[PDB]
């Protein structure tokens, strides 16, 4: 996005990122950069140990035996990708990680969760992974030679608006990674076809003045509430409380049976 | 909120200019329509309980899954909440008719209602169906030619229908 | 000519453990790839190594993009 | 090219599906429109020269500076007038193609795609072509479905230009 | 891809000419024959499974070496691939019939199919034999006079036969 | 945005590398250019109003139709003239920003990206702004490295427009 | 890609030797010429749109068959592709001038261009004629004496002409 | 290779852009540094043999075990000393290449990439080459810009080894 | 991939016959040699780095032109690639020994290696010599009677020698 929203949302680096294309007759440093970019983006910005590198796959990329898309497929199908994204993750978290790593976006619909779940159940992890890489979306966005990059913060054709908001649920910052078993943040949002407020970068913080407590810290409690007291006017509720009253807010939320969806520092 | 006069006033103040002759004449036309507007508000208010109860009965007859055990209108608390929601929609529609502007209905009743219904599992489409039933009953009440000074109420009926359709769209 | 080790995947089946070389020509700007973020660099003979299990997809892609499959060679 | 028949087959093929009743309804709509589109094209091509000349004259009248300003992009001399008449004829012929085909496919394939780089590169203002297309709208004499479809194509070109 | 209309359009654009009166009248006769074309497409897609299954069974009956162990149609995976090809050829022939042009069939199905079958060891001559069996079954289905407004459908049948022979000659 | 320092850092970061002698040479080139760029920005800022007014008049002179044809996109009335002067001032101010920054990054971020569909939607001819930029080139009165860098920005804008 | 320094560096590393004094002195004369190299690059870049558009206009005035209907430069998509190709060739020529080596022009632009143009039916001879027109415009822009410190720029002009002829030879 | 001109062209080409003032400033910094790099390479070449022998001897002094421990990876015999001197000569020659090219490109291309697999495989300790490069950086006797560039390349190699 | 069992399974399925008594007895004899095969695989794996490094050092001792500047093994990246390739060939030889069938080594490493090495400018003869040195080191290590149950490992050593021969003949 433009700078004025970019600094607020903490997505400046994504906006200024330039797609990396492996051209013909590329030098050694260009193949090195492509391999590094693929490892960074497909493995979700983990510190990749040299013992986890795909030496044969990157040799085939180096000798121009395979394309960038093929190397991306090899990294995605590799046991390293399985270990850190599949074997200890729920299926819905796993496929949103696949959407982030392979297509550079957040899931748009619950039907996309129904797809890749049935696809896994029929054809295994390999068929499920190949669905993303062989998709029309991957072809039109990246082709055979462009390293996949995150696209959820930019307006795409055939995109739902919610994706942009949901993008902030799968991209938590430039210095973040998809390393830690974890549950998807988008489960209820996808199932009920909703959107959640974006609290990313500096958007989550709120004014304090003298209303914050001793340590000048406010907390935002996003809860789902119903009538169990006073009249409830909305199903969604947001409470801004100081640290000193946080426990009290939690307990009164708890004794009314309201479910806490998110708690963040504001 | 706004009424019919203050909406035009707020637009003029943002533009920082006096209301033109055309805007003053349009508000005069609204003033001429005012007696029929009060009539429509009074007729809907006078038949509010019947409108809500009849629409709810029709809705539950055509959507039995609402009242079957496990349905979102099953149990007494949820049935009371459903009847309360129908009454609230009707009341804020009457508010919008009275003011001549849709701000009260939107700001105080419709805004956030869809997310409330989705968050608690209330089927918004069924609420929309109940709103259409209340719409048809209320418009029959307003257009009743018995016991009233005969005149053309098509404009106010269309405005009320628009408020009802805004409610039915907002819920689903 | 290498690639088989990484192209075939992990089906382990004898049917998937075959790769083939597609020779494609005439990849131009069509109405099908109007919104392609990347640009076509070559329209002459390009060689794509496709495992058996993806031969259905790739040729469709080729057939969708106006490319002409002139030859397919066993690897 | 985008047309009801080709679009229906492409949609069925992307899903790997046989042509169901939906595709048949698409073909039925194409049949309902095709005769009127064909007569629209026939009427436009019979009066093509006068329409193109009148559109060029209207562009010259609304933008007189194209008639006297010296430049490669202007129609001050005979070369510029021939280029302008040729461009307007291209627009009319491709619109007739769209009427024949039943979709904006010929316009997208032949004219719309890349027209921005051409108008910018050769310093041709799209407003001139908008006026030419408006003249064609106001003087094609079509009625009914032939008018509706022809004007849909002409406004498609205008919206793409503006 | 080209339909019957866009093919003439593309040729005219290549020549820089408006469609002549004769081409417009030819495309008018084509529109006049559109109902029969739609009904033939519907008839084939309504009996697609029977066409594919009967053609495959007849093909294996007269070419038993296909289904013997070691044959190309032996094992379940290769049999499913064979039936799948049968169905794909039939579907793209229906596409060509629907558009009225062979561009979809040549560009999306027969593009590289011969050397596909060569590089896989598939006996493309037997594929052509199966395609002819589909051709006779489908032409018998299209020409069935029962339960339809009677008329002469010889032209569309000849076009469908030409699409089938196109596919069979491509795979041979 | 595009400056020697930020791109050197972004290229180094995408490669996961420390800044090496290459990036240091990039910084040395920026330092060599920066004083001339700053004094070009000062000279353009001091004579900004005269440059903007003269550029608007030059556009009106070469395109007289913009001064008497009625319409939202033209400068026949005071509102059009105010919009035109504001646009030319936008161009000059962003060019000074480029001179300060040492790259076309201000032009790309603020003006160049999305200029074409703006010019298209509001029916604004890019040749007008090209003539304004040519006047700014011919009347800024700069010399040496300041002139060279400023003219590079001005004709970068011209190339983007044409 | 290589530049002027890395070309001799790669040759020396393959030979396994330190750059000789003569090679270092030649690279010093190149450093001395670097200011004129930057001026040439800047002058071509600042008039890139004018160079491409004027050369294209000249290439279509003579050789009118490109822009006639059915010609390779006919239709807006193909015309835009042709203009883009001329701009790409000019841009890579500026890249080669900037680096002092033609490796960028060969590896990234001219590699496979003849096979590309042949597979598209693009008339590579006409592309070569357009490249010659861009060459003549670019050379007379570079050799413009006004507004610049006077000096002998014959060597850099010869290098730019060599890059342009190299592109024209590759496409022909 | 990681040189300023090639990097500038690479980042401009990755965006599909002509070279702008940013790339021109990169070339200006390269020109400012290049002559100093050339005299640095000449001085290192003229004193190459003595520098290589002194660095090898320095390694033998700091790590005396390599002088008298039997093994293929050690310099106990004449063959080991020849291999060690050849390796140090490789380091010095590639550093001169980096000085000529104006970046760490030759070190990355010829020496840095894959050096640690080599050192692990042939059981060669990188500390030997680090102290040797330290000796080169301490006894090459350059000054100013030449010394700073040469030290940057030697420190780049040292940091890669450690 | 094939192992010793699935290979004969594939021939029998192609012939559509059950495995005969002779084939089952041969497989039983293979099973009786399984412990020796596992020992050989383990010994080569436990000495893989030593085998590759010693063979590479011997391969560069003779044939010095590989490591001289301009040679294929010169520069760190190409030396690392050479070492990597030797280790990869040894790893696939161990895979072939483990499975008892040469399919993994042929399909994933050997087939197409001679053409890749020719199109890179890699000397096939020198890498074949390196494979021979890895052969001799691995065969000495496998045929080490210390610290293992005594027996006749001639058959498994012959199989390993055949796999090493395959990779040397296929790479040259
Ligand atoms: C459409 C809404 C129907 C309709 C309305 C209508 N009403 C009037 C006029 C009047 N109605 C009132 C109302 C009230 N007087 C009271 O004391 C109260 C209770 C507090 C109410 C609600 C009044 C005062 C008038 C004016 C005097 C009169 O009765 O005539 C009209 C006449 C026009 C006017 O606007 O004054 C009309 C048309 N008529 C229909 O036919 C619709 C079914
Ligand atoms: C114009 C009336 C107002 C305005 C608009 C504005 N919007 C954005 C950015 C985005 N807009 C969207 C919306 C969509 N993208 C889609 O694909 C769809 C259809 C499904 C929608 C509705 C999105 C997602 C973005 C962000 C991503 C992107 O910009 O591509 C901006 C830019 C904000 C910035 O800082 O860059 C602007 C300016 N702004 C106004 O002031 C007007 C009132
Ligand atoms: C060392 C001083 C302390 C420490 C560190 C530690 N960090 C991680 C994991 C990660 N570190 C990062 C940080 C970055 N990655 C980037 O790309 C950027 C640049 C913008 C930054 C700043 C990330 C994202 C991770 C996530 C995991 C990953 O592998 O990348 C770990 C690993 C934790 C684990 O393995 O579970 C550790 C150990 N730990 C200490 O005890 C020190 C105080
Ligand atoms: C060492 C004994 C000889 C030698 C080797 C050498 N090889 C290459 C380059 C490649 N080797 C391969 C082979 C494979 N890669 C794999 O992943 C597998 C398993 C499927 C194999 C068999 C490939 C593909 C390449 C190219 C990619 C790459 O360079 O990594 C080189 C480098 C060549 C170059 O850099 O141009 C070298 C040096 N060289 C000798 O001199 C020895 C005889
Ligand atoms: C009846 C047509 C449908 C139905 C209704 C239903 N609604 C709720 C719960 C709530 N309804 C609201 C709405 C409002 N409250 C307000 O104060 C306002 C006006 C300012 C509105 C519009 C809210 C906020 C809730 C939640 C709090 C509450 O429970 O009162 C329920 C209860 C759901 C539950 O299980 O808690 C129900 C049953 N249900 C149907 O099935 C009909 C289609
Ligand atoms: C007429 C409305 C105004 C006008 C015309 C004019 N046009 C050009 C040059 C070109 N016009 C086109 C347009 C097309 N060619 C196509 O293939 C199609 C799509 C099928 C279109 C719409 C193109 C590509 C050019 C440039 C190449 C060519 O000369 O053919 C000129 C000449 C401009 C120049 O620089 O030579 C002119 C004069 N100009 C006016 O003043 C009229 C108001
Ligand atoms: C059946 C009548 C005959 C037969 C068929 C057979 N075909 C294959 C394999 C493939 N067939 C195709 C063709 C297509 N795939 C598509 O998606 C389309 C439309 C674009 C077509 C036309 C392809 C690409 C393959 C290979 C890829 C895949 O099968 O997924 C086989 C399998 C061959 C094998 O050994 O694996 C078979 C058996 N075989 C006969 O004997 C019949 C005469
Ligand atoms: C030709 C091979 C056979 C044949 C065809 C035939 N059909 C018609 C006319 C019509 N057929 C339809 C078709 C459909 N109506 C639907 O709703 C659908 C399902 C979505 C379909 C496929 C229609 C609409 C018509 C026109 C109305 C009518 O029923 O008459 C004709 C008559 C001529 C014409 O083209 O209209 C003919 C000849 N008749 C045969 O004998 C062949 C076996
Ligand atoms: C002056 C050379 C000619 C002219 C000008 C004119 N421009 C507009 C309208 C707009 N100008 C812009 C441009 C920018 N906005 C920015 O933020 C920047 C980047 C920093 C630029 C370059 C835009 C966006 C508009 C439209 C919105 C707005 O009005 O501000 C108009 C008015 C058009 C309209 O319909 O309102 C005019 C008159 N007119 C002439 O005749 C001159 C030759
Ligand atoms: C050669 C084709 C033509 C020519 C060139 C020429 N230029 C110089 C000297 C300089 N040119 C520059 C360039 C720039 N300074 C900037 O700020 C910018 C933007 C980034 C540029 C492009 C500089 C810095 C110099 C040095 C100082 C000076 O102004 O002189 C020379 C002189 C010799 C030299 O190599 O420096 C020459 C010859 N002169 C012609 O006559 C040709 C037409
Ligand atoms: C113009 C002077 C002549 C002309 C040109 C023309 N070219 C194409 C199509 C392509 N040109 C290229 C070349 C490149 N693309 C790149 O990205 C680069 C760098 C590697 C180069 C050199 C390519 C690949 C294509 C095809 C794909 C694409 O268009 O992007 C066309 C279009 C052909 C078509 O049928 O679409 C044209 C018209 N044509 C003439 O008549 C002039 C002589
Ligand atoms: C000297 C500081 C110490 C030392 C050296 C020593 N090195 C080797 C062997 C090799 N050295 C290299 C290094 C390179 N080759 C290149 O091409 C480049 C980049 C241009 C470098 C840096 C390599 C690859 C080898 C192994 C292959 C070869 O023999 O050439 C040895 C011999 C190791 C062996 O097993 O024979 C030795 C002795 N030894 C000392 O004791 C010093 C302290």
């Amino acid at each position: 996005t433009s700078l004025v929203s970019a600094q607020r949302l903490g997505i400046v680096a994504v906006d200024e990122a330039i797609p990396l294309e492996l051209r013909s007759r590329s030098t050694e440093e260009e193949v090195d950069a492509v391999i590094l970019a693929v490892y960074r983006q497909v493995l979700g910005n983990d510190h990749l140990m040299s013992q986890e590198r795909l030496t044969s796959a990157e040799s085939l990329l180096r000798g121009r035996e395979i394309s960038v898309r093929d190397f991306v497929r090899a990294v995605a199908l590799s046991e390293v990708y399985r270990q850190k994204f599949f074997h200890s993750n729920p299926q819905n978290r796993f496929i949103e990680l696949n959407y982030k790593h392979l297509l550079g976006r957040a899931p748009y619909d619950q039907s996309e969760i129904a797809f890749h779940t049935d696809l896994y159940h029929q054809g295994g992890y390999e068929a499920e992974i190949n669905s993303y890489i062989d998709s029309v979306e991957y072809t039109e966005n990246f082709g055979d030679w462009v390293v996949p990059y995150f696209r959820g913060f930019a307006t795409q054709r055939n995109q739902k608006t919610v994706g942009f908001s949901r993008s902030f649920q799968v991209y938590r910052g430039y210095a973040t990674s998809d390393r830690s078993g974890s549950r998807s943040r988008l489960t209820r949002e996808l199932a009920r076809n909703t959107a959640s407020p974006v609290y990313a970068g500096s958007t989550a913080e709120s004014l304090r003045g003298t209303s914050a407590g001793s340590r000048n810290q406010m907390y935002r409690l996003q809860v789902i509430q119903g009538a169990a007291g006073t009249r409830v006017r909305r199903g969604k509720a947001e409470y801004l409380v100081s640290y000193d009253n946080l426990s009290a807010k939690l307990q009164q939320i708890n004794r009314q049976g309201d479910t806490v969806t998110m708690i963040s520092l504001a | 909120m706004f009424d019919v006069f203050t909406r035009v006033v707020s637009q003029a103040d943002a533009r920082g200019e006096y209301l033109s002759g055309s805007q003053l004449d349009a508000l005069s036309a609204t003033v001429a329509e005012g007696n029929k507007r009060i009539d429509s508000v009074n007729r809907i208010t006078g038949n509010a309980s019947a409108i809500v109860s009849n629409a709810a009965r029709a809705l539950f007859a055509e959507q039995p899954q609402l009242i079957q055990p496990g349905g979102n209108a099953y149990t007494s608390r949820r049935m009371a909440a459903c009847l309360r929601d129908m009454e609230i929609i009707l009341r804020y529609v009457t508010y919008a008719t009275f003011t001549g502007d849709a701000s009260v209905l939107e700001d105080r009743c419709l805004n956030g209602l869809r997310e409330t219904y989705v968050a608690l599992g209330v089927p918004g489409a069924s609420v929309a169906a109940g709103v259409q039933k209340m719409k048809e009953a209320a418009l029959d009440i307003v257009n009743d030619p018995n016991g009233i000074t005969r005149g053309d109420c098509s404009a106010i009926v269309a405005e009320i229908a628009g408020y009802f359709d805004r409610a039915a769209a907002a819920v689903a | 000519m290498l690639g088989q080790s990484s192209l075939v995947g992990y089906s382990n089946t004898q049917a998937a453990n075959r790769v083939f070389v597609y020779e494609v020509s005439g990849l131009r700007q069509t109405d099908a790839n109007e919104n392609s973020a990347h640009d076509i660099r070559r329209s002459g003979s390009v060689f794509i190594k496709v495992p058996y299990a993806r031969m259905n997809d790739e040729m469709r892609r080729i057939s969708r993009l106006g490319g002409t499959i002139v030859n397919i060679r066993p690897y | 090219m985008k047309t009801p028949l080709t679009e229906a087959v492409s949609t069925a093929d992307s899903q790997g599906r046989f042509l169901s009743s939906t595709e048949l309804q698409i073909a039925f709509g194409r049949l309902r429109q095709a005769n009127a589109g064909l007569q629209a094209a026939k009427a436009l091509t019979d009066n093509a020269q006068s329409l193109v000349n009148g559109a060029a004259q209207a562009v010259y009248n609304k933008f007189p500076y194209t008639t006297q300003t010296q430049g490669n992009n202007f129609a001050a001399d005979q070369r510029g007038k021939d280029k302008c008449a040729r461009d307007i004829g291209y627009y009319l012929r491709i619109v007739t193609y769209c009427l024949v085909a039943g979709g904006t496919g010929p316009l997208d394939e032949y004219l719309i795609a890349g027209i921005d780089e051409i108008n910018r590169t050769f310093d041709l203002s799209p407003s001139w072509y908008v006026e030419a297309l408006k003249y064609i709208k106001a003087n094609h004499g079509l009625s009914g479905d032939a008018r509706d479809e022809a004007n849909s194509y002409l406004d498609y070109a205008i919206n793409a230009l503006s």
